[PDB]
RNA sequence: AUUAAUAGGGACGGUCGGGGGCAUCAGUAUUCAAUUGUCAGAGGUGAAAUUCUUGGAUUUAUUGAAGACUAACUACUGCGAAAGCAUUUGCCAAGGACGUUUUCAUUAAUCAAGAACGAAAAACUAUGCCGACUAGGGAUCGGGUGGUGUUUUUUUA
């Protein structure tokens, strides 16, 4: 369980993953 | 899940958001324990965190059994006593945490993270995508059972005066500060109380609420609907418990020599639906009867009758979709057949009652070998049959249910399979003589059984019971098995798969269906709600036109799997949200990449890791064979048959693409327009067109009569 | 029509225990000792005990409704002697002739698969 | 201590006036049968108050009943067979029982037993497809043939242990292809045992062959719409 | 039906005494062999096609 | 550069046994306990007493644990060097006989001494000429060969 965990919820916090740009630019 | 910050209070789901999650997740950190533990730690990784705090938050009551407590500047500890609603508590501000949060929602989301650690400790699939990876809250007949439409035309303040039966004061208007959130908890509390234990969870939805406003204004102003208030109207939702839907009575306190302060209560509540009945067993209690009916269920009924009394004299309910549904099912031509509800198994029960009969009369027969068993395998007798058995109803295409007769075990069978069939014919004409010598009231007569190929000679009897019934008889050996197997042996390259297929048909004719028939009706009797949903889906498919080439087992499984595999959902426990969850799970499945594994179980035996990658290896195999999936579209699969092969095979890619064309131009409608009567019966259309050529048939009789609808 | 108790009755050489039970084997309806059914010590065993015993537990019997009776008949079983008694003898009879109706009769002795008595 | 010599004893000292009446205080409830069965009817038993409902309902929860399998199947030969009926429904004056073990008769043990020929025993757990588990105790003895002139038919060790391990298999694939009704309607008309010899005239003729115990050891959570089912709620009448 | 299914009865046991018959009539090969059969097979078909197949 | 003893070993073969070791599984009883009924006695004996019982004994019912033992089948017997061994399924080695156109070639027989194994209230009406020894006779257990029909089953064990 812990090692698809860990490569699913990386793979889903890269998805969602937020812009530094637009962090910066607000 | 479909959970915020936003006010919860108001009539819709929330109360609970990643602000709140954050608080109580540094709580758990803080400590928790009821020794005051620490339950987590600083360098956990997110995957322990995350099952840690779920399993706490889950297994802990924090409304009617207990609260938890802390020092924001300080060990964090539950103690057992409830304050009557979600209380997370800061001792250093007097701050409950949870104020937003209705105890309804509260056991919801107790129920979802139940079923979160559940689907996280199971250790065979995966249940990522079930965790993270679905929407549940989009659809609400799906993610709920049982909603209903609730118009109130309100009007202004003495409107709502003379209309409301609730008073309107101020200590009303102190311990809820709208008007709107004391309706809400208002109508909560009438209907848990009006209904109690017929449902599961409760929810309330103000249809027309809004949070926006401009500078312009001092508040929201709104006319929406009669009233002048922020809503259009009123949407209970119900998650309904299964086996109590249909409960014809309803119990309250017992009858004391005196007044007791609950019947009191009860009787005061109800009134005129309140009354003393004497029962069967010398018990005196205070009960509201009902009356029970095929289109509407109990809990419209009550719904109505309760809320229109204790609430207005003006408000509306409906469900036309749930109504619509009761309708679609067939009827039958029994007596009193409409009172007759959806969850009465009546007709079959006295089909197998004149099995029993004929098991009797056949059993203890003289004989050439003595009988070893007889095995009812029909649909009937797993509860599939679309129109249910009527007496005398002999339009009925699955009229005639199945019966296997297996003799013991002698080795002076002929080897040769024409002479193998003739002699079980010989078998049956014995047993029709001395059963006419015998049975006057029964009749009989012989049939060609032609459902298998390359297999002429077989005779199956059939025997008609003066109850009204038709049982075929067919007979099974082990030179059957034997004898097949030599054929696919002896037979030629050329020839082999075409073998194969016939012994894939023989294996579902007369091994497998046993194995079916037993597993369904012994899951069918905890799962209540399967039978007419998996009966409504064949009527769904019949009209589109695919029963000619799906066979029944197939459509069984498939009905099923929302069943056995509720998560993320529920378990369905109104026929609307089965149906359509068979058809959202048609609509997302993808036959050419997904496998399907059906663990026939009741609730919390099941399949080992071993056979579940067993059968994964057989799928990626046949994947390997076909990726295009062109000889074998689906593959389902379980553990009374891990071939799978057996009941998805013989079927055309075309039949499998207009299935899930038509499975995604449901899903489309539903996305689309909305819950109404023009789409449910635009789905129980059908195309007629996006053919090369229609032929219209017009038979001398119409069979509904004699068909007994 | 008919309505059956069982009567469970223990016959050893020392007394003999009869004692009528409803047909679950839980509730007992009445149940009559020769013990306490003679006067005297020596014959707390006898026939004439066990008669005694047998008529009067019949009396309850039919007070209560019962009216036949499946009989399951007991030794001591066990290491010792494994037949019935003189008052298992008279105790069927008894009753049989107070005018119960005889179900059935059954031998239900405590045989040991494996006895608890040493070699040596 | 009856009688006149018979001395006291701390025995009479402090006595109970019976006052109670627990033959007024009783109440009969009528069982029923499950619907494997032909003579569904049978038996009256009595409950220790009336005066719980819900006490009276575990009374009869708890209960477990047993009875000969003549009088529970028409054929009037007490066919030396028990049936344990448990008891785990109540409904209005009606018990729905269900079934709970089997025995035979130590008469009928006797009635077998022989004395120049060997038994055979074999004893197999298992599991039915509705999560019971079942011990059932198979039993067989040697014979000799229609033509011997040897005085004694004894087994050698090589086929007593093919033929248990032959019964083993048999029960084991039968009673696991079985469910629990399944079951039962294979136990009454003896068809286990013609499978057995049928089975196991290719080693060492046997002759009486018997499917002498079963044992009860587990059960599910218990299942309302199952066992109504296999028996196959109501208005009341409105006292004013 | 009766009577198809009795003729076939006939002629299908003609056939399988003929094939006991001459699986265990003593076959000798032309120069002196024996060819070993078992007691209770019935078909010297079936033994070409264990030969055939091991 | 011998023969291959109805001399001895040893190999192989299919078996045979209640022989042994550790492990496992089951059986009813008995003892202890929980829970349930009903009511005044139970137990034991030439007769009784000590003893247990209106905080319900004995009795009945559902279950649980605990240690032992392995009934009937059980002898005209089986295996073991003797003392001895008795429900199942494994595992570890060992063994007799029989089969054998295998292999070695006198490797041997009886034994004072010496070494291994050997529960241990016991015993108490038994008792037979023996011997290096000739033919047998009936049943019996284990293996082997032929003949023969019944029980058996037939391309998968």
């Amino acid at each position: 369980k812990s090692n698809i965990f860990k490569l699913q919820i990386d793979e889903l916090l890269e998805q969602v993953k937020l812009k530094q740009k637009h962090v910066l630019k607000v | 899940r479909g959970f915020s910050s936003n006010m919860s209070h108001s009539g819709s789901l929330g109360g609970f958001g990643t602000f709140e999650f954050t608080i109580l997740m540094a709580a758990l950190l803080n400590g928790g324990g009821i020794n005051s533990n620490k339950i987590l730690l600083h360098g956990f990784s997110s995957y322990q965190l995350f099952k840690g705090v779920i399993k706490y938050l889950a297994t802990m009551d924090l409304c009617h059994d207990g609260h938890l407590q802390f020092h924001s500047n300080p060990a964090s500890k539950y103690i057992d006593e409830g304050f009557q609603t979600p209380t997370l508590f800061d001792k250093s501000t007097k701050v409950n945490i949870l104020t937003k949060m209705t105890v309804s929602s509260y056991q919801i989301l107790k129920e979802y993270a139940g079923e979160t650690l559940r689907m996280l400790n199971n250790v065979v699939q995966d249940q990522f995508s079930n965790i993270f990876l679905t929407n549940i809250s989009r659809f609400d007949n799906l993610k709920y059972d049982l909603c209903y439409d609730v118009q109130l035309p309100l009007g202004k303040y003495n409107n709502l005066e003379t209309s409301l039966a609730a008073t309107f004061g101020s200590m009303e208007r102190v311990k809820f500060i709208t008007l709107e959130n004391f309706l809400a908890h208002k109508i909560t509390n009438v209907a848990r109380y009006a209904l109690g234990d017929r449902i599961k969870y409760i929810q309330i939805e103000m249809v027309g609420q809004k949070s926006d406003f401009p500078i312009t204004k001092r508040k929201v102003y709104s006319n929406t609907g009669g009233n002048h208030f922020n809503f259009d109207f009123v949407r209970v939702k119900l998650i309904v418990n299964p086996s109590e839907c249909d409960k014809l009575v309803t119990k309250g306190p017992a009858h004391s020599e005196t007044m007791s302060t609950e019947a009191a209560v009860f009787k005061n509540f109800w009134g005129i639906k309140s009354s003393l009945r004497r029962f069967k067993d010398g018990s005196i209690t205070h009960c509201c009867v009902w009356s029970t009916s095929s289109s509407e269920p109990i809990i419209s009924s009550i719904v109505n009758f309760a809320l229109q009394k204790h609430v207005s004299k003006k408000a509306q309910i409906s469900n036309e979709t749930i109504k619509k549904f009761h309708n679609f099912l067939p009827l039958p031509n029994l007596p009193s057949s409409a009172k007759t509800s959806v969850l009465n198994l009546s007709s079959f029960f006295n089909l197998k009652k004149s099995f029993d009969d004929l098991y009797k009369i056949i059993f203890q027969m003289k004989l050439p070998l003595s009988v070893k068993s007889i095995l009812p395998v029909g649909s009937a007798f797993r509860y599939t049959s679309l129109c249910q058995p009527v007496p005398f109803a002999y339009s009925d295409p699955d009229f005639f249910q199945d019966v296997i007769l297996e003799f013991e075990t002698s080795p002076k069978w002929p080897d040769e399979i024409t002479s193998l069939e003739k002699a079980k014919t010989a078998f049956l004409l014995k047993i029709q003589e001395e059963l006419s010598a015998n049975s006057s009231t029964y009749r009989s007569f012989f049939s060609r059984d032609e459902s298998i190929p390359y297999n002429l000679e077989i005779v199956t009897l059939n025997i008609l019971t003066p109850e009204g019934y038709g049982f075929k008889f067919r007979v099974l050996t082990e030179r059957d098995e034997i004898l097949y197997l030599r054929a696919i042996a002896n037979a030629r390259n050329e020839l082999k798969p075409e073998l194969e297929a016939t012994f894939l048909k023989f294996t579902a004719k007369y091994l497998a269906s046993v194995r079916h028939t037993r597993t369904l009706e012994n899951i069918s009797h905890s799962y209540q709600f399967y039978s007419p949903v998996v009966r409504l889906f064949k009527r769904w498919l019949d009209t589109h036109l695919l029963l000619g080439h799906i066979t029944d087992e197939l459509a069984e499984l498939i009905a099923i799997k929302p069943f056995v595999d509720p998560a993320p959902y529920f378990i369905p426990g109104s026929l609307e949200n089965g149906f359509l969850k068979v058809l959202k799970f048609i609509s997302q499945w993808n036959w050419k990449d997904d496998p399907l594994i059906l663990d026939l179980v009741k609730p919390e035996e099941r399949l080992t890791l071993a056979q579940y990658k067993g059968i994964q290896m057989n799928f990626t195999n046949l994947r390997n064979s076909d990726p295009n999936g062109t000889h074998l579209q689906f593959f389902v699969a379980s553990k009374n048959d891990p071939s799978g092969i057996l009941y998805s095979s013989g079927i055309p890619l075309p039949i499998a693409t207009r299935l899930t064309a038509l499975a995604k131009v449901a899903v489309n409608l539903l996305q689309t327009h909305g819950l109404n009567q023009q789409t449910i019966n635009l789905l129980f259309t059908p195309g007629l067109k996006d053919y090369d050529f229609v032929v219209d048939l017009r038979t001398p009789i119409g069979l509904k009569s004699s068909c007994g609808i | 029509s008919q309505v059956f108790g069982v009567a469970r009755i223990y016959a050893s050489f020392n007394d003999t225990f009869v004692h009528v039970t409803d047909l679950s084997g839980k509730e007992t309806i009445a149940r009559v000792t020769g013990g306490m059914k003679v006067k005297a010590d020596r014959d707390e065993s006898s026939p004439y005990a066990a008669m005694l015993a047998a008529q009067d537990v019949a009396a309850k019997c039919k007070e209560v409704g019962i009216t036949a009776v499946h009989v399951k008949i007991r030794a001591t079983g066990g290491t010792r002697t494994k037949t019935p008694g003189p008052g298992g003898q008279a105790a069927l009879r008894a009753l049989a002739r107070s005018g119960l109706r005889i179900g059935r009769i059954e031998d239900v002795t405590p045989v040991p698969s494996d006895s608890t008595r040493k070699k040596g | 201590a009856v009688g006149k010599n018979k001395r006291l004893s701390k025995g009479k000292k402090g006595q109970k006036k019976r006052v109670v009446d627990p033959f007024t205080r009783k109440e009969w409830f009528d069982i029923k049968a499950p619907s494997t069965f032909e003579n569904r009817n049978v038996g009256k038993t009595l409950v220790n108050k009336s005066t719980g409902l819900k006490s009276a309902s575990d009374a009869l929860k708890g209960r477990v009943v047993e009875v000969c399998l003549a009088d529970l199947q028409g054929s009037e030969d007490h066919s030396f067979r028990k049936i344990k009926l448990r008891v785990d429904e109540v409904q209005g004056k009606n018990l729905l029982t269900n079934f709970h073990g089997m025995d035979f008769t130590t008469d009928k043990l006797r009635s077998m037993v022989r004395k120049w020929q060997t038994l055979i025993e074999a004893n197999v757990t298992v599991k039915t497809s509705d999560d019971y588990v079942l011990r059932i105790f198979a039993i067989a003895f040697t014979r000799k043939q229609a033509n011997q002139v040897k005085r004694h038919s004894y087994a050698q060790s090589s086929h007593i242990r093919a033929i248990r391990k032959v019964i083993s298999e048999i029960l084991t694939k039968e009673v696991q292809g079985s469910t629990l009704a399944q079951l039962t309607s294979k136990l009454i008309p003896e068809v286990i045992n013609k499978e057995i010899e049928n089975a196991t005239k290719d080693i060492f003729p046997l002759q009486n062959i018997h499917v002498r115990k079963v044992k009860l050891l587990k059960q599910p959570k218990f299942d309302v719409g199952a066992l109504m089912a296999l028996h196959g709620e109501e208005k009341g009448k409105k006292v004013t | 039906l009766k009577e198809d299914i009795h003729t076939h009865m006939a002629i299908f046991e003609q056939r399988e005494a003929q094939a006991q018959e001459d699986v265990q009539s003593s076959i000798v090969d032309e120069d002196g062999f024996t060819l070993v059969v078992g007691k209770n097979t019935k078909s010297l078909n079936s033994i070409r096609k264990k030969i055939l197949n091991k």
